[PDB]
RNA sequence: CUUGAGUCUCGUAGAGGGGGGUAGAAUUCCAGGUGUAGCGGUGAAAUGCGUAGAGAUCUGGAGGAAUACCGGUGGCGAAGGCGGCCCCCUGGACGAAGACUGACGCUCAGGUGCGAAAGCGUGGGGAGCAAACAGGAUUAGAUACCCUGGUAGUCCACGCCGUAAACGAUGUCGACUUGGAGGUUGUGCCCUUGAGGCGUGGCUUCCGGAGCUAACGCGUUAAGUCGACCGCCUGGGGAGUAC
């Protein structure tokens, strides 16, 4: 199982589906015995350059070990969902549970 | 002078926006290592850093309006 | 016949050309200039006083508007750069911001190829 | 290369301070390399014609320019 | 690459004892097992010459082991390709 | 695959086969076929209205689904067919329910394969949903023009259409010709291109071929008489004519479309 | 037998290769707003574009190609070559301690593979650039240089071609022979007291001793002292041409 980190960008009108969405990802990993070893929601956060002409995106970070079919998975509903404007799956080596410098 | 020296950074992350501010000019441009004398191997993963803030909108790509 | 008081002074100073466009702060242009029709060609237009001569047209063509606040913006490498500014400010507009805007690709299109000569 | 004029700022060091941002930032010099397409071969002939030059003119001053000129 | 407990698995297989490793047996074994994997990658990507050219180097690595048995002990040699199933 | 027939005759040498060993080597499901009778290109006054139609083989109809109505019940591909009627392959698919189908296949599809009609079904190869459930840049095919008439753009060998834009109730499709259309959002569409795209690679190899396919020969208006056509026949070859149909209208440039209704539709007309 | 050669364990750095996504800047085009006589270009002009509203400026859209800064006589690769970010597949190099095999090695005529750019075939794509081509200049002429345009091509898939000043103009492998200053990447000890002290490996740049060289220069990455094997040369032209 390798080490991902995903952090995803949700469209802040959509800010309020954010707590379910958390949920079903998280319950995905899990039924494919996939463990989640940070979740850290940053909320809403002013955009460096407007992404689609909307500025302060509602940011979301998990630090995630799972197989990679199911990171597959994860990708493409990020991609298909109309409500997540970016995402990025990055993989890392180790359990990095500790917490982030933006909740720091 | 190189601020990663007193750590010997174990890695350096592309959350941290408060140091990787200090390794991007005001237009946004990565600054070179001769002048901010980091040490080449770190100046690689740090430069590898802002383009990842970059794309997830930490940083900015350039000091215009908005 | 409007007054806007606040504009935006786009200089386009290219190598051979100087062009000044003062707008309102949205995008919409009220008066413009160029060495060219300041009645300079060639080697008289390609030159710091004749940006000059084009920013004082310029301001007078938008004196209608009565225009106070004026920020710059800037593109282009030009013989005047700094002519245009100095002319404008010596008409009489507080300069608040003065912005570069050069367009720099991050290596994309190909150039044209080079001059012999 | 953004500025925004100070209170009680004066227009000529307003200038001034535009003048040294946009050297900073290097935007004409950017401009100028990039006005026509240097081949790749010279980019990389210049590259090394400016390596030697800095090298060799730096040796030069340091160790052979340490002796008596008069 | 060949996973870490799959190369033990082989080695323990063909080797004389389970910190052999280089039982020229044992070397053979972990070659083609190595090539037998790659097969599937380069019928995915054909243009992968860089990687080919690693595997190709297996390969020759692999036939002068072989060939070092054939001279050495025709026996072993024998045996080793019956139960690779190995051509000649 | 395509290969080329070896040059045994001067009749196979220029030969290319398009050859897909998936196709069903046996006979179509009987209950979806129907009789499919020839014209020779006449209409009802038994007058040729078509040049260059005439014989051929025979040929069943198949009865494949356009209009893809089966909503929510999940259909399984059971096998590739080949299908006289159209460049095209379709497929031969078996609902849960027990009801089979005719579908054109889309790329990539194969035996023993999933599909769904409906609004939930998943966006992939061969679903098929309303354009506005589908992703603003998704590649589809087999679209509808209007909603519920069955499937009219796309159907024809390895062709597909871009969902350019989605403004309201209208999204934008960037058809195959390269024409920009306004279509309705309720319009069916399904996911993927339309598969065999092999097929224009294939060369008939002798005029039989073609004869086969129903072709007949085209004879140039240059010659024949001038009471044929009005590109006469002069002493020798002459011409001296601007090209013209033989109804005497000219031919190459000159444009025909003649159609007020459905100007409002067209966002662009193709280029090239 | 274990010193050459290889295997296993753990790490390390890397534009190494293949596939698939995606980001921002910029050019082009398209539609719209503002707005008015110029723009563009050059040594100076003209062709060209613009009162049928251009250039400038703001908004939105399309699409292709390439990845600013970082970036370095930095790195990786047998060479050709490789440069945004992310994932999937994948090859090699290097260090540490051991353990294992036991000369399994070096080189290689034929042979086989890889091999920039241009070029070719078939099917796509086509923004920018640009052989050919067109017009404008210059000129004695100007089938050029300069200017305005511009098609193959440059891009993608899969085949072919099989060559370059494909260069370090320096075949591969191994051993031995004074030094100095760096770069890069490991690793051992020293309290890292700080960025730091003393070692020990790999790759790499410059300078220089002996020696070598026609000289220029090379100089522990040799063009020095040697061993193995290969490739190649024997005056200029004719000619890397004819058959
Ligand atoms: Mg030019
Ligand atoms: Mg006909
Ligand atoms: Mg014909
Ligand atoms: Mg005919
Ligand atoms: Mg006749
Ligand atoms: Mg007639
Ligand atoms: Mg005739
Ligand atoms: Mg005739
Ligand atoms: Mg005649
Ligand atoms: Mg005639
Ligand atoms: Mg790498
Ligand atoms: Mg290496
Ligand atoms: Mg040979
Ligand atoms: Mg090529
Ligand atoms: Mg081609
Ligand atoms: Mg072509
Ligand atoms: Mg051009
Ligand atoms: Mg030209
Ligand atoms: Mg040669
Ligand atoms: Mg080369
Ligand atoms: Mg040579
Ligand atoms: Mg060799
Ligand atoms: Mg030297
Ligand atoms: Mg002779
Ligand atoms: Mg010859």
């Amino acid at each position: 199982m390798r080490h991902y980190e995903i952090v995803f960008m949700v469209h802040p009108d959509q800010s309020e589906q954010v707590p379910g969405m958390i949920e079903r990802y998280t319950a995905a990993i899990t039924g494919a015995e996939g463990k989640i070893h940070r979740l850290e929601d940053w909320g809403r956060r002013q955009l460096a350059y407007p992404i689609n002409k909307l500025h302060k995106a509602h940011y979301v970070l998990m630090n995630v070990e799972a197989p990679q079919e199911v990171i597959d998975e994860l990708e493409t509903t990020f991609r298909f969902n109309d409500a997540v404007i970016r995402s990025m799956v990055m993989r890392t080596k180790h359990a990095v549970t500790e917490a982030s410098p933006m909740v720091k | 002078f190189c601020r990663f020296t007193a750590e010997g950074v174990q890695e350096i992350d592309y959350k941290d926006i408060a140091t990787l501010k200090n390794y991007i000019t005001e237009s946004g441009k990565i600054v070179p290592s001769r002048i901010t004398g980091t040490r080449a191997k770190y100046q690689r993963q740090l430069a590898r850093a802002i383009k990842r803030a970059r794309y997830l909108s930490l940083l900015p790509y350039t000091d215009r309006h908005q | 016949r409007k007054q806007v008081s606040d504009g935006v002074a786009h200089i386009h100073a290219s190598f051979n050309n100087t062009i000044v466009t003062i707008t309102d702060r949205q995008g919409n242009a009220l008066g413009w200039a160029t060495a060219g029709g300041s009645g300079f060609r060639g080697s008289r237009k390609s030159t710091p006083f004749a940006a000059q001569v084009a920013a004082e047209r310029c301001a007078d063509a938008v004196k209608e508007y009565g225009i106070k606040n004026l920020e710059v913006m800037v593109k282009g490498p030009g013989p005047g750069r700094e002519s245009t500014i100095r002319a404008l400010n010596a008409a009489g507009f507080r300069i608040t911001n003065i912005t570069d805007v050069t367009p720099i690709p991050h290596n994309g299109c190909r150039p044209p190829k080079k001059r012999r000569v | 290369p953004v500025i925004k004029v100070r209170e009680n700022e004066p227009f000529d060091v307003a200038l001034r301070r535009f003048k040294r941002s946009c050297e900073k930032a290097g935007v004409l010099a950017e401009v100028r390399r990039r006005e026509f397409y240097e081949k790749p071969t010279t980019e990389r002939k210049r590259a090394k014609a400016s390596a030697v030059k800095r090298h060799a003119k730096k040796l030069a001053r340091e160790n052979a320019r340490r002796t008596r000129l008069y | 690459s060949l996973s870490t407990e799959a190369t033990a698995k082989i080695v323990s297989e063909f080797g004389r004892d389970a910190n052999d490793t280089g039982s020229t047996e044992v070397q053979v074994a972990l070659l083609t097992a190595q090539i037998n994997h790659l097969q599937g990658h380069f019928a995915e990507h054909k243009k992968d010459h860089h990687s080919r050219r690693g595997l190709l180097r297996m390969v020759s690595q692999r036939r002068k082991l072989l060939d070092y048995l054939k001279r050495k002990d025709v026996a072993r040699y024998t045996q080793l390709i019956e139960r690779l199933g190995l051509r000649r | 695959a395509v290969v080329k027939c070896k040059p045994t005759s001067p009749g196979r040498r220029h030969v290319v086969k398009v050859v897909n060993p998936e196709l069903h080597k046996g006979k179509p499901f009987a209950p979806l076929l129907e009789k499919n009778s020839k014209s020779g290109g006449r209409n009802n006054n038994g007058r040729i209205t078509t040049r260059h139609i005439g014989g051929g083989h025979k040929q069943a109809y198949r009865i494949v689904d356009f209009k893809r109505n089966k909503d929510g019940i999940p259909a399984v591909v059971e096998r590739l067919e080949y299908d006289p009627n159209r460049s095209a392959n379709i497929a031969l698919v078996l609902y849960k329910d027990g009801e089979r189908r005719y579908i054109l296949a889309p790329k990539g599809l194969k035996a023993g394969d999933q599909i769904q009609s409906g609004v939930d079904a998943a966006i992939k190869p061969g679903n098929t949903l309303p354009m506005r459930n589908i992703p603003v840049g998704s590649t589809v095919h087999n679209v509808e023009m209007k909603p519920g008439k069955g499937g009219q753009l796309a159907r024809s060998a390895g062709t597909y259409v871009q969902i350019v834009a989605r403004d309201g109730a209208y999204v934008t499709l960037r058809l195959r010709s390269g024409e920009m259309r306004k279509v309705e959002a309720d319009c069916r569409a399904t996911l993927g291109e339309v598969g065999n795209a092999e097929h224009m690679l294939r060369v008939l190899g002798k005029a039989g071929a073609a004869r086969w396919r129903g072709v007949r020969p085209t004879v140039r208006g240059t010659a024949m008489n001038p009471v044929d056509h009005p590109h006469g026949g002069g002493e020798g070859r002459n011409f001296g004519k601007h090209p013209v149909t033989p109804w005497g209208v000219q031919t190459k440039g000159k444009k025909t479309r003649s159609n007020k209704r459905t100007d409002k539709f067209i966002v662009r007309r193709r280029s090239k």
